[PDB]
């Protein structure tokens, strides 16, 4: 569905 | 005829207290909206302007209460949307257009009656960037929804599904009001940076805090559009909202008035709860002021007041059903502290 | 007739021991929930208030046990969801609406009987901001989650997916949250 | 048919404070149509494409120029948005839809549509920010738009069909006006060129003075600066013409409140006239308003805030008040220290 990207 | 500003404020006074600065702002908009809707696109000056309100205040100051009470006295349609579910760029979840589709349920699919409607949003602060002008990961509710909303406030037409052919309808927003307001968090830190100008170490450095400076009400009053840019809001979004309303923190006297004067004041609600049981409930004046002092310490607003009352009468509520032949119950100031137990009348 | 705090507390004592103050809070809430529902629609005190509950305690102390034991004796619908499997702004994780969907499964999709239900959440500290003092970016399952719940506890119909592409609207102003 | 002298005068009637920008648009507009009069027939081969790139602050009149130009120009005009644009059309929109709306304005006239103008607002929205990635509003949008801007024939069902056929409408002839507010661009130009921070006695330091940061900095913009912003270099290569707009001057603000027919004083006084009381504003109040507006740095769009907040108290109690023939506003009312005095 959506997008997730982090660190 | 149309309602007057003094008449609508007298109605709001029954449900709201200590927000004179904010009541006048909403009154002029409603008056302006009806005046704009009084003439059939005929006026001495063409291209009548649209003014958008930006409600800003502390937590539990009464922002959500005004939008609810406004719809009761308002004849034209009103909607209560939320910015939490706005999905910019058509991602999963609700979309900006939804706000318009929701406005038809109250208007019963009336385009001419819907264009003259009012819109209210909440938690608008939540969609602001995290004090950063350039967005790194294309925030969906940051650098996204804020931009998406610009088109609606500016004035455009969006297709909406008529029912749940399959053709769509177009409704303009150029003559629709929007009230976007939410309790901003951390704004006092930004305002302090630009107005205190006394930080540093030294004999001639004005450093006096926690006693006089850093007042929540004073800081908000000195707010300007340039200050919101450092917070995260885009200037384009702020440009569409020229009007700004700065509410204040509830005072000790304001709490006492809100306990009795409102139609749905907590003191009255508990009396109603006790009334059905058959035992009357009375609050002694001295006791009421004590509750107000505790509420301010919590710094949770009017909503937090329920906590103090619930704890004070928690024991009595438990033992009231099992007890019998009780006509009246009196609460004392000591009971609020918890050292003493309220007296009962048989 | 209706139950009483002494009667409901005697039942919870069978499943819980050594918690005097905790039982009093839950008894008053349940005992007060039936009064607010009945005193509906031309009750002299209009606009009746609401008072949610926030349970706090150590690990393995019996927080999750109280929610389970309450459903046994509670006639009105009840559910046990969690905040870990939740994400705001319609992300890959379940949205806030999900909680309401689980309530209808036990209520047999009864909108009138769903508004008078009770709701419980476990592990609320997980969504708590993890001391994010620097505003580097916005969390996906932390601060944002709490923002989406604000409008829920006060009451606002958002959406219901029926088991037909038309959703149902369910009030949540009278629903309790633990 | 196009005239650069007259067109500048025409825009002056509706726009004020941007003289240099009017000259740039008249040249590109004249050159673009002149090219189509004799298409690739001159001796000069590989003629550069004539496009427009509007760049200015908020409330500078970017959206206004597109509206005024559409009214004056005879060919159909369109006003699209980049936020709605999405790649591979999942649920938002498609790039081809922009051509469909153009035909509705042209009434399915391919000969009349190819000579049309296109204006896309919020060009910065499509900036490629894919640091943490799929991306539907980033590279995908710019890639599709660049393909269209390059000049290609795209299938468009005329009227939607009652057929399985589509028309191959050209795109190189159609003009495009990419414009929007660039936030953070000034910092990028300032980062590249500072020429300061001299600690020596001979060296000079400028802390407040920023060498006309609002206008001069824009004038010295380069394509390489936009590359760091997020745009694709090929996209900027296709637009040799860039328009720079300086911040509105206090003198310009006064003109905007008097000359236009959409002036705040004209509409507000008209509103008061409906109530039955005339509204009077002195010249001293006008210049005072300009100083406050420039401080806000919100452009003309934020001008209304000062005027409305100042009149909040007056309008609140004006209906209850009676026997007031006229209203007089002095310069102090703008500050708010002294309340306005009514006339009976
Ligand atoms: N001025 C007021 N007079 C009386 N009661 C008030 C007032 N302001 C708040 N309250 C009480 O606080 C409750 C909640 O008010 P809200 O409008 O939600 O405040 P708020 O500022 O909107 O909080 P947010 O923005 O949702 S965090 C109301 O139902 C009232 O019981
Ligand atoms: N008061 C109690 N009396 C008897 N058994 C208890 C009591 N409190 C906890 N227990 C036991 O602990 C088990 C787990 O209780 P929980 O409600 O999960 O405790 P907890 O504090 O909620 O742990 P969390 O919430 O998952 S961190 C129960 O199944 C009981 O066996
Ligand atoms: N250059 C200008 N001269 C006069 N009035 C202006 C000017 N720019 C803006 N205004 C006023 O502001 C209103 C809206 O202007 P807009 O062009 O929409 O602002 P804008 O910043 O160009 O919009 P964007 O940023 O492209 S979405 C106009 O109707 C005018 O009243």
């Amino acid at each position: 569905x959506x997008h997730x990207x982090x660190x | 005829a149309l309602p007057t500003p003094h008449e609508i404020r007298n109605h709001l006074d029954d449900y709201v207290i200590g927000q004179e600065q904010a009541k006048k702002v909403l009154a002029v908009a409603v008056y302006n909206h009806y005046k704009r809707l009084r003439n059939g696109d005929t006026s001495n000056g063409v291209e009548l302007g649209k003014s958008n309100i930006l409600l800003i205040g502390p937590t539990g100051s009464g922002k959500t209460l005004l939008a609810e009470t406004l719809a009761r006295l308002l004849d034209v349609p009103f909607t209560m949307a939320d910015a939490t579910t706005l999905t910019e760029a058509g991602y999963v979840g609700e979309d900006v257009e939804n706000i318009i589709q929701k406005l038809l349920q109250k208007s019963d699919y009336d385009v001419q009656k819907a264009q003259r409607g009012i819109v209210y949003i909440d938690q608008i602060d939540k969609i602001s960037r995290k004090s950063d002008n350039p967005s790194i990961t294309r925030d969906v509710s940051g650098e996204g929804v804020q931009q998406a909303l610009l088109k609606l406030i500016e004035g455009t037409v969006a297709a909406v599904p008529p029912q749940g052919q399959q053709e769509f309808l177009q409704v303009d927003t150029s003559k629709i009001l929007f009230i976007c307001g939410g309790a901003f968090a951390g704004l006092d830190k930004v305002i302090s940076h630009r107005v205190e100008t006394g930080s540093g170490i030294g004999f001639g450095a004005t450093v006096k805090a926690k006693s006089d400076k850093a007042s929540e009400g004073e800081l908000l009053a000195q707010v300007e559009p340039e200050d919101l840019i450092k917070f995260g809001l885009i200037p384009e979004f702020i440009g569409r909202l020229p009007v700004v309303a700065t509410l204040n923190e509830l005072s000790e006297e304001a709490l006492i008035q809100i306990l009795k004067e409102p139609k749905n004041a907590l003191t009255k609600q508990y009396q109603a709860l006790f009334n059905l049981e058959g035992v009357d409930l009375e609050f002694r004046d001295e006791a009421l002021d004590a509750i107000a002092k505790k509420a301010m310490a919590r710094k949770t607003g009017a909503r937090g007041l329920r906590s103090i009352v619930e704890a004070a009468l928690l024991d009595t509520m438990y033992d009231l059903p099992s007890m019998e032949d009780v006509e009246k119950v009196v609460i004392d100031e000591s009971v609020i502290d918890g050292q003493s137990e309220p007296l009962l009348i048989y």
